DNA sequence: GAGCGTACAGCTGTACGCT
DNA sequence: GAGCGTACAGCTGTACGCT
């Protein structure tokens, strides 16, 4: 019939913008996922591609999040996957993949159907406890499917990894980190819900990039982490050797992050060949496999070096800034964070999954005692239950009648009748007693983590430092100061 | 590009907009070759309002659309040389099919305004749930949203003028600013 | 060192016959090419039968990309399409949902927006292939099985035809109707020394899904004596000033392009009377190309001659044959398929025999068990482990390792009062059906009579009218 | 088109690897010695310059990047002495297709390029398993490019008179000399 | 500045046989 | 002739926010 146009654009923008932010660009606060990693994170867990096992086609992956989460292009799936694997993007990389997943030089990686791709080992711990009622799952976009709406995440994501995106009326900007920094920063804060950004700055020094290089100063850090908005100057790594005869040459052997190597080449090649910085004789980029990252400039005699490298950090992305902008899904809406607000919506997340998953235990170990108890009533008086199920002349009867006879439920009644004859065997009660046993102790210690929520606290801890034992590593980002 | 139609009529021609040819394939199949042409674009189109004049002629998309309704442009545009008298946008059921429906509307208001006007321009109404209008066989994206006698579309009514001019300069404009703040203004989460 | 000549002659042998054996050429036993079969195959594993829902395309392409075909997607996918048009494929095998192209050469939706599952008649495709009927091969890589031909409880091959550009040779072969095929195929059965003539009885030519005509019998008889021929198929015309109208164009034939070729004839002045052409094809009113006349048959007659409205179909029966290219004639095009019917059901029923043969044991296991429970449970009751029981029971009982197993796996359910009579009940049922498939593997003639039945069910299930007339003249 | 050339100018010492894409092209980048060793990643099947026509065969892209790269010309107008490389390897794909490739790039070596040929700057790669668009730089490297550890095999002309024959029955436009040879030759066991 | 990174979208060569 | 149908291969245009 008949629609206003300005009702329409309004409506219509709207309706983007909002899925922009909530459902694409911007990572979650508690697993520090956009909607298309959490989606291969868990494609890849519902497949059974774990590390131990064997990598599989980077098409049936993506075939399968595109069929069953991700109703997008397979370029956007895709190419999403392979940052997760590539360790110049990822300070901790979250897939594990084999062939050709880009370099650093900016050449994409090989097309889905050479490359095969897995989890590493730390995305086990995005997916700990995931299907232990940790996290609430929801409906996907055709309803045929269940999807998880955030991962347990058994480490800080979010800033381990960082995050950029373009938004909306917004965009977000977060700097990796460094995980052994974090997770004592977040055992500090539990242990001090009053504790100050400066205090956790003693444990998490700054950003730590997985292509190292160096920051200039604190400042910029300090500013980012009290307001969730600040810039931080990231240099190459970069050392004057002299050469003889007066001659030097500088090398560099460390990048910003973020920064495409071959097109920072060319911009010096292109300053040089400009004649807009002058005392470059020569531009090689030695970059092997061996050697690593390594770009050499030689240096004119009369020229000094010391002078073109400063020239050469202001003029190219030999020194880059990272502005950083730190916004979040906080409760299904865009919020600009800061460090210590990040850090404790992460332990909140963490003392829910762990109290829900504690609360999970409890009830399979409540069941399964429950049926345990029925079968050693059965194997104690297995005769009389012989005689019982014979003298029915349905399956029906038989369930009414252990019912009635030894006092038994209907979940005890059914587990009985559907027990095998090699359980009466000699060794089989000993283990259904030992099952019992074990079980009764594993309720308490349960019943004695939800008793007291210092005792819940010091589990999250604990599962926190024994992440931070086997994941965390050195800082590989110098910041100078 | 375009699939024309038969009857060269402006006023029972009906032209339509579609996201491409996985669109496009359905839409040729569905129509009334009569009097239903069929526009494949490409994805999401120029924003003019942010574009400089330039890159807005030269645009491919943008030129097709202007050759298609055979109008021109700003001072030069001629709604009597229209070659439709229904111009339907008919994007995709999703997030992407409304920001491309803004980009075109952009581009009617800023470009063709008088087609508008004259109530040339509306707004198709595919079912929802449907992934893309390829997803939809030809029959029932004819019966459900191309069909004269079924079909349920929004004639996009300018009623005011000056309110109009700030909607498109705040969601389209260049300005971030002007954006966040409707979005802060109106957005419901739950 | 390396000869270049014998570089070349290697290399270039290589690609030519995998390009022969395992991409161009179908199969004569199931008419399909490798990725046609890796597609069916890949919507068998994922159960996605016509009760169930559509799958997504993507979904499809990417599990057979991953286990059987390491190929392109493109490859894949435009293979599955053609598979779901009723335009190309005389009986359909693949279930499409969405834009799955036209008959004006408009490719299919990209395949994030198509679903697709397996037709009716594709299961009779994959029947019995989980009864070692047909042999399995290891996949590229070696982590997956997948099956060297399908069961094709159908003559696919002839039904659907196949096109395929190979390395020194080609493949053409037109679709046929089913029930004249099956009609053919039970003829053969019954006269091995048929001769083509009388296969002609049964089979009277090709039938294309797009229908029309073909012009005289000529054609059909050398292509089905010689495995080569052409065949004149013509589009259905009638004429009503007068103008012409088509409904019925030829096979493989774009409609908008031989549309262009009649604008393009009139436009050159090649021919004359024409006035005005339109396309007034609509999916509700089916295909109908309207040619006005100057003020017919005359025009339509030149029409025929110089555009595509009557188009050659060149036949060149190339298929493979015992993993080898072979060009074929009818007759040798049913009996390859009727001697591969014969060799599915027979392994069937080996199959079959062997699986009953394994459950009358088992059952008479459980009879003895269930006959003397109380000393069953006793025996079980005064044993220390499983293997004791196990070794306690066979001793005692007189059982086999398997039906021991059997009896200390049975469920306290099955102590109940029904569950007597409904073992026996299965085990004199078995009984009889091990004597049915005893019989069949005995006698050639109640093998053959078997695959008659089979085939006749299928014929009266999925034959249907002849769309193509072949006049005579 | 996008040649990664390698360093040196000496072309006694380098040698270009052409390899059938970006797929395989990124991987070789990555694990070449950037000094000795160029690569040119071809767009895939090239064309048959025994079937095609000299206009086409010239206005061809990866034909003309070939040209370009080895800077030698074509025919009589080609030149020995000013090859940029001393060893232009072919290193196909694995795979059917590979060998393919292989074939019309022979062909276009020996019909364009032949002194190239006589002089035995023309080598095939053998990639140790499945395509090496899959493989790791390090893997590949190891294994392929590097002249510690690499074999590969010079190509060489011995019988001109056969080899026209061979390039003629294979590669020309007529079928059926090419089917006899497949019926002579093919064992399909 | 321009490109970061998830989104939308699509095209053109090449081989090979026949007719 | 040019296209039928399985194979090989890759690139460009758009939105969006930020420093
Ligand atoms: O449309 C065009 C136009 C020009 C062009 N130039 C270069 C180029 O690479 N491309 C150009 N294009 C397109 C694109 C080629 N395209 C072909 C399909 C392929 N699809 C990969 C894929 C998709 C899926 C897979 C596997 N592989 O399985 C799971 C589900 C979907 C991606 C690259
Ligand atoms: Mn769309
Ligand atoms: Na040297």
């Amino acid at each position: 019939n008949e629609r206003n146009i300005t009702s329409e654009m309004r409506e219509s923008f709207l309706d983007y913008a909002m899925s922009v932010i909530v459902a694409r660009a911007l990572p979650d606060v508690r697993d520090g996922l956009k909607p298309v990693h959490r989606r291969i994170l868990y494609g890849l867990n519902e497949q059974g591609m774990t590390p131990d096992k064997s990598y599989k086609k980077s098409a049936r992956i993506v075939g399968d999040v595109m069929g069953k989460y991700h109703p997008h292009g397979d370029s956007s799936i895709y190419e999403a996957m392979v940052r997760m694997a590539q360790d110049f993007s990822y300070r901790y990389p979250l897939v594990d993949g084999q062939g050709n997943f880009g370099s650093m030089d900016g050449d994409g990686a090989a097309a889905m159907r050479y490359t095969e791709a897995r989890m590493t080992k730390i995305t086990l711990e995005l997916l700990r406890d995931i299907n232990k009622d940790t996290i609430d799952f929801i409906d996907n976009y055709d309803g045929n499917e269940r999807e998880p709406s955030v991962l347990p995440a058994r480490f800080p994501n979010l800033l381990a990894n960082g995050a950029s995106g373009i938004a909306v009326g917004m965009a977000t900007n977060i700097p990796p980190h460094n995980l052994t920094e974090l997770i004592n920063g977040v055992l500090s804060l539990s242990k001090n819900p009053d504790i100050s950004i400066a205090e956790l700055m003693e444990d998490i020094e700054g950003p730590d990039f997985p292509t190292a290089g160096l920051i200039l100063g604190k400042s910029g850090i300090r500013r980012a982490y009290e307001t969730g908005r600040g810039s931080i100057q990231m240099r190459s790594r970069a050392v004057i050797e002299e050469r003889g005869g007066g001659r030097q040459r500088i090398v560099v052997t460390e990048i910003p992050f973020q920064v495409n190597k071959a097109r920072m080449i060319e911009k010096i090649a292109e300053l040089v060949r400009d004649k807009k910085i002058d005392g470059i004789t020569d531009l090689r980029d030695e970059t092997s496999l061996r050697t690593g990252v390594r770009v050499v400039i030689d240096v004119r005699k009369d020229a000094n070096a010391s002078v073109i490298l400063n020239n050469l950090y202001k003029q190219t992305p030999l020194q880059t800034s990272f502005g950083v902008n730190m916004i979040a899904l906080v409760n299904g809406r865009p919020k600009l964070i800061n460090l210590k607000e990040a850090l404790v919506h992460y332990l909140e997340h963490q003392k829910t999954v762990v109290r829900r998953r504690t609360q999970y235990n409890l009830r399979k170990a409540k069941d399964r005692a429950h049926i345990l108890e029925g079968l050693r009533i059965a194997l104690d008086h297995i005769d009389e239950i012989i005689s019982t199920i014979r003298e029915s002349d349905t399956d029906k009867v038989a369930m009414e009648s252990l019912q009635q006879r030894f006092k038994l439920s209907e979940k005890q009644a059914q587990a009985i009748l559907d027990m095998r004859l090699r359980r009466l065997t000699g060794l089989e009660r000993d283990k259904i007693e030992a099952e019992y046993n074990e079980l009764l102790n594993y309720i308490s210690e349960l019943e004695t983590i939800l008793a007291d929520e210092e005792v819940l606290l010091q589990l999250v801890r604990d599962e926190l430092t024994e992440i931070r034992d086997r994941f965390g590593d050195d800082r590989r980002t110098e910041i100078q100061l | 590009k375009l699939a024309d139609c038969s009857s060269k009529s402006p006023e029972e021609c009906e032209i339509f907009l579609v996201e491409g040819d996985s669109a496009g394939g359905s839409t040729k199949s569905g129509r009334d070759s009569r009097t239903q042409a069929i526009l494949p674009l490409r994805g999401k189109i120029l924003n003019v309002e942010k574009a400089r004049l330039d890159r807005i002629l030269n645009n491919n998309e943008i030129r097709q659309m202007i050759t298609a309704f055979g109008t021109g442009i700003g001072g030069d545009f001629d709604l009597a040389k229209a070659r439709y008298h229904k111009i339907v946008i008919m994007t995709d059921a999703d997030v992407d099919g409304a920001h491309i429906r803004t980009l075109l509307l952009t581009f009617f208001y800023r470009f063709m305004r008088p087609l508008i006007e004259a109530g040339y321009v509306y707004i198709a109404q595919p079912p929802t749930g449907y992934k893309g209008l390829g997803e939809m066989n030809a029959d029932q994206l004819w019966e459900t949203t191309m069909n004269p006698e079924h079909r349920a579309l929004l004639q996009v009514k300018l009623e005011d003028a000056i309110e109009a001019d700030q909607t498109f300069e705040m969601l389209m404009g260049d300005v971030v600013e002007n954006r966040r703040q409707f979005i802060e203004d109106n957005a419901v989460y739950a």
